[PDB]
């Protein structure tokens, strides 16, 4: 009942710029005081920035200047502005609701949105369908794509179990990513399965089909 | 010759 | 600038048992003119963002469960999980809000330790696509096991690998298996084997196939 929505995030080479949007909805907005806190690649929180009941900013140093907070009580909205992004800057961005009336305790949190900088191009992805008696199974296969993320789903994402996806592993600039589903061998290819794959900001949207591989030479 | 998908 | 401090690095528990957390600090995050600890701690499954667990060092966050308990004060707190379940595999954080700026410590990963498990394997050739643009790689894939301690492998010159963090259901892990190859250097051979040695596989587990071309 509590929702918070980051928007906006993606790549920018750096000293670039970057406007992030949190979209707050299921609460007296102006009431709460509000923040932001980013995860290192190394999966290490840091926080950022924090902006109170009344416009009262607060950033940690290393973004000091580079780095305004911003709310808008109006259309329940926050805002992180990155300037002059550095390379230590490649995280995922949480925007944070106040837990009470009271200061910028991390009470809820938005999902996070990712934001990369490198230098390196926007390029779309490959997919590549892994076709092959107890259980069946396939797969997908993402060579080659970037920035980073991608979102993976089966049958527009009706596959629930069976569905080991994988973390991305970055090699020369292009993330691979592969995934596991399996069903008994009555399922497959009885009912149609199909790899779902959105890659943002390159506005791509792929659906690779599984079909068995078939008896064709010459 | 596909060999056997499985 | 206060330095949170979690210790133990990594961990390893089983359903039930009791488990300590260890938030050391650089300060005192108590307030003599409110007799109020100023420190939080945090639970973030993996794939999602963390939780508000625990506040003022002791106080449940609403909806928290009963077998989650915060003590400790000033310098050194501690988190309380009575019975540990798997609901709970996952990292734990602990955070001050005394000062600017606001900190994190290191964080304390908690490996479930529960059964040896038998790892399913299923091996996969390059797709009738993926040739046609330039390149091969097979997959084979590693399902519902414990523990994730099984490396598996015959020219090796440049693969790559992914774990999935355990999973929250069965505790158990998983692992990919990106086996690239140029696409013309895949025909110069023809049979093609990944091979898998466990805990409990003394007698390693295979699975293989041949070049269908062949």
């Amino acid at each position: 009942e509590v929702q918070l929505q980051e928007s906006g995030g993606g790549l920018v080479k750096p000293g670039g710029s970057l406007k992030l949007s949190c979209a707050a909805s299921g609460f007296t907005f102006s009431t709460y005081a509000m923040s932001w806190v980013r995860q290192t690649p190394e999966k290490r929180l840091e926080w950022v920035a924090s902006i109170s009941t009344g416009d009262n900013t607060y950033y940690t140093d290393s973004v000091r200047g580079r780095f305004t907070i911003s709310r808008d009580n109006a259309r329940n909205i926050l805002y992180l502005q990155m300037s002059s992004l550095r390379s230590e800057d490649t995280a995922m961005y949480f925007c944070t609701r106040g837990r009470g009336d009271r200061g910028d305790l991390f009470g809820y949190w938005g999902q996070g949105t990712l934001v990369t900088v490198s230098s390196a191009k926007t390029t779309a992805p490959s997919v590549y369908p892994l076709a092959p008696g107890s259980s069946v199974t396939l797969g997908c296969l993402v060579k080659g794509y970037f920035p980073e993320p991608v979102t993976l789903t089966w049958n527009s994402g009706s596959l629930s179990s069976g569905v080991h996806t994988f973390p991305a592993v970055l090699q020369s600039d292009l993330y691979t990513l592969s995934s596991s589903v399996t069903v008994t061998s009555s399922t497959w290819p009885s009912q149609s399965i199909t790899c779902n794959v959105a890659h943002p900001a390159s506005s791509t949207k792929v659906d690779k089909k599984i079909e068995p591989r078939g008896p064709t030479i010459k | 010759p596909i060999y056997d998908i499985n | 600038d206060i330095v949170m401090s979690q210790s133990p690095s990594s961990l390893a528990v089983s359903v039930g048992e009791k488990v300590t957390m260890s938030c050391k600090s650089s300060q005192s995050l108590l307030y003599r003119g409110n007799q109020m600890n100023y420190l939080a701690w945090y639970q973030q499954k993996p794939g999602q963002s963390p939780k508000l667990l625990i506040y003022w060092a002791s106080t449940r966050e609403s909806g928290v469960p009963d077998r989650f308990t915060g003590s400790g004060s000033g310098t050194e707190f501690t988190l309380t999980i009575s019975s540990v379940k798997a609901e709970d595999l996952t990292v734990y954080y602990c955070q001050q809000y005394y000062t600017y700026p606001r900190t994190f410590g290191g964080g304390t990963k908690l490996e479930i330790k529960r059964a040896d498990a038998a790892p399913t394997v299923s091996i996969f050739p390059p797709s009738s696509e993926q040739l046609t643009s330039g390149g091969a790689s097979v997959v084979c894939f590693l399902n519902n096991f414990y523990p994730k301690d099984i490396n598996v492998k015959e020219r090796q010159n440049g693969v790559l690998n992914s774990w999935t963090d355990q999973d929250s259901k069965d505790s158990t892990y998983s692992m990919s298996s990106t086996l690239t190859l140029t696409k013309d250097e895949y025909e110069r051979h023809n049979s093609y084997t990944c091979e898998a040695t466990h805990k409990t596989s003394t007698s390693p587990i295979v699975k293989s196939f041949n070049r269908g071309e062949c």
